[PDB]
């Protein structure tokens, strides 16, 4: 509720390029060998992003701001990144939009959740009869009024520290009240936690949630054989969208395999 | 607008014609039907959970249930004929599924026959002032089902409950479930009712023997609320047969347009429902129901 893990420290906000990440589809229109321009919010290409390191005591958890938009590349083996808050004040005082997997479903609610000062989903004796499910984030909630559950998936929960091989990118943005969400998952070859080259992120849900956000926070699980809880390797990125001009080069399938920024 | 001879003259304001070739009107096909298509209507509220609910609270704890994130069809209560009293303000009940909403609200509870009539803006007794209380720009709709076949018990259903005096009168949509004694005099209750003081809370008589005006009616009131947030429920949309090969008026789940329709080799993605042209310009479209 109140402890926090006591063996947590803060590394210091490096930077990276984003050569050219962070592309999505700004609407759900077909287009065949074209070349469209659009201004909507979009990642500047070779800009920085802040690098984020989750493991037992390099530990990064803050809040950051959520003013225009922000992205996310998380990397990692152990599945340490289940979900994310976003909200104002991120207690009982204003609505807050809550997003968590429980490693057998995603779950979506907006209620008014006061939040503990380290909340995390995690997972104890992980040893035998594991059965890849949960084993408290917030103290409290009600008065609130969204849910939604899409299809199942299974998440491994077990502790690994090693290289990853899989690259979940996700971008956020607020349209007018509607939480849009875009997403694409591809195979990757570790160098510094920021794999690069060019990949079109696509639409996966739709929310008419109509909170007024500025602030976010990652939910990073722990486990052991919520102060003295260990963690495996994770590591992950944080964006700032911009309105920038692009062109969007499709291709005859539909499909986006160039951008230019304007 | 005899012949096209006629015609040539009335252009050419000439009453002769010479050799040649001349333009006259402009041939256009006529649309000849309307398409009408929209996804199915699934994950539809449960409204006939309130109106057929197991039990129901009593009035002066008059619960609510909140209708968000679904579609509504409102006419099926209208032409369901399982009610005894249908009534809505402002709007007419077979036109609500042409609106949409940004809340509603099921405050249900059973009452008395007679007691019906003070559920409604501007009135006021023991149930509008006391117990459950309407705005007067109240625009909702008030659905009455007799329930004296199903909820009245021999000696009176003492589960329901209602508030006979209060020390305020209550506001629109205020709840209130205290014990407090009705205080009249300056002497304190001590919590015992008696000489100036009463117990504000009774119990029904409702019995299998009692008449129109006593027996009990299960009743629903729907509130609607339009507020700057987007629209979170809606009535259902109509829709139609696919017409194909035929030169007709186009209205999609969010499109509109006028032309030809028919199949095509086209490879959208699953997130991906309609097509434009080089120019901005439609020229495919995913079908709502088949994909």
């Amino acid at each position: 509720q109140c402890v926090n893990l006591r063996t947590r420290t803060q590394l210091p906000p490096a930077y990276t390029n984003s050569f050219t990440r962070g592309v999505y589809y700004p609407d759900k229109v077909f287009r065949s060998s074209v070349l469209h321009s659009t201004q909507d919010l979009f990642l500047p290409f070779f800009s920085n992003v802040t690098w984020f390191h989750a493991i037992h005591k390099r530990f990064d958890n803050p809040v950051l701001p959520f003013n225009d938009g922000v992205y996310f590349a998380s990397t990692e083996k152990s599945n340490i990144i289940r979900g994310w808050i976003f909200g104002t004040t991120l207690d009982s005082k204003t609505q807050s939009l809550l997003i968590v997997n429980n490693a057998t479903n995603v779950v979506i609610k907006v209620c008014e959740f006061q939040f503990c000062n380290d909340p995390f989903l995690g997972v104890y004796y992980h040893k035998n009869n594991k059965s890849w499910m949960e084993s408290g984030v917030y103290s409290s909630a009600n008065n609130c009024t969204f849910e939604y559950v899409s299809q199942p998936f299974l998440m491994d929960l077990e502790g690994k520290q090693g290289n990853f091989k899989n690259l979940r990118e996700f971008v956020f943005k607020n349209i007018d009240g509607y939480f849009k969400i875009y997403s694409k998952h591809t195979p990757i070859n570790l160098v510094r936690d920021l794999p690069q080259g060019f990949s079109a992120l696509e639409p996966l849900v739709d929310l008419p949630i109509g909170i007024n956000i500025t602030r976010f926070q990652t939910l990073l699980a722990l486990h052991r054989s919520s102060s003295g809880w260990t963690a495996g390797a994770a590591a992950y990125y944080v964006g700032y969208l911009q309105p920038r001009t692009f062109l969007l080069k499709y291709n005859e399938n539909g499909t986006i395999t160039d951008a230019v920024d304007c | 607008a005899l012949d096209p001879l006629s015609e040539t003259k009335c252009t050419l304001k000439s009453f002769t014609v010479e050799k040649g070739i001349y333009q006259t009107s402009n041939f256009r096909v006529q649309p000849t039907e309307s398409i009408v298509r929209f996804p199915n209507i699934t994950n539809l509220c449960p409204f006939g959970e309130v109106f057929n609910a197991t039990r129901f609270a009593s009035v002066y704890a008059w619960n609510r249930k909140r209708i968000s994130n679904c579609v509504a069809d409102y006419s099926v209560l209208y032409n369901s004929a399982s009610f005894s009293t249908f009534k809505c303000y402002g709007v007419s009940p077979t036109k609500l599924n042409d609106l949409c909403f940004t809340n509603v609200y099921a405050d249900s509870f059973v009452i008395r026959g007679d007691e019906v009539r003070q559920i409604a803006p501007g009135q006021t007794g023991k149930i509008a002032d006391y117990n459950y209380k309407l705005p007067d720009d109240f625009t909702g709709c008030v659905i009455a089902w007799n329930s004296n076949n199903l909820d009245s018990k021999v000696g009176g259903n003492y589960n329901y409950r209602y508030r006979l005096f209060r020390k305020s009168n209550l506001k629109p949509f205020e709840r209130d479930i205290s014990t407090e004694i009705y205080q009249a005099g300056s002497k304190p209750c001590n919590g015992v009712e008696g000489f100036n003081c009463y117990f504000p809370l009774q119990s029904y008589g409702f019995q299998p023997t009692n008449g129109v005006g006593y027996q009990p009616y299960r009743v629903v009131v729907l509130s609607f609320e339009l507020l700057h947030a987007p629209a979170t429920v809606c009535g259902p949309k109509k829709s139609t047969n696919l017409v194909k090969n035929k030169c007709v008026n186009f209205n999609f789940n969010g499109l509109t347009g006028t032309g030809v329709l028919t199949e095509s080799n086209k490879k959208f993605l699953p997130f991906q429902q309609f097509g434009r042209d080089i120019a901005d310009t439609t020229d495919a479209v995913r079908d709502p129901q088949t994909l």
